[PDB]
């Protein structure tokens, strides 16, 4: 993940100083859709369709 | 329209809306097309682009 974020124009310095915050943001993002499954998801609606 | 019975629905995008969106594209083609990475904006004078 660090190398992939390096490739998109983010310097190594912020990566080396801010591991925990980006980890927590990643955890929140990958937990967001776990409670997200309702009618609001367009993909879920297309699956049901 | 009524000699047979049918209605033509107007499109969702209004004429001013396509005008504004094409204007945004015409103003942003100089900006985005300098280096990959869509986070920043780089609205260079056009001839330099």
């Amino acid at each position: 993940i660090f190398y992939r974020l390096n490739g998109v124009g983010i310097t190594q310095q912020v990566l080396s100083e801010n591991q925990k915050l980006i980890a927590n943001k990643f955890n929140q993002a990958l937990g967001a859709m776990q409670t997200g499954f309702t009618t609001t998801n367009e993909a879920f609606q297309k699956v049901q369709d | 329209q009524y000699v047979a019975g049918y209605k033509v629905l107007p499109p969702l995008m209004d004429v001013n809306m396509e005008a504004a969106y094409t204007s945004s594209l015409l103003g942003s083609i100089a900006g985005v097309g300098w280096t990959a990475g869509l986070s920043s904006f780089a609205a260079i004078p056009f001839a330099q682009s």
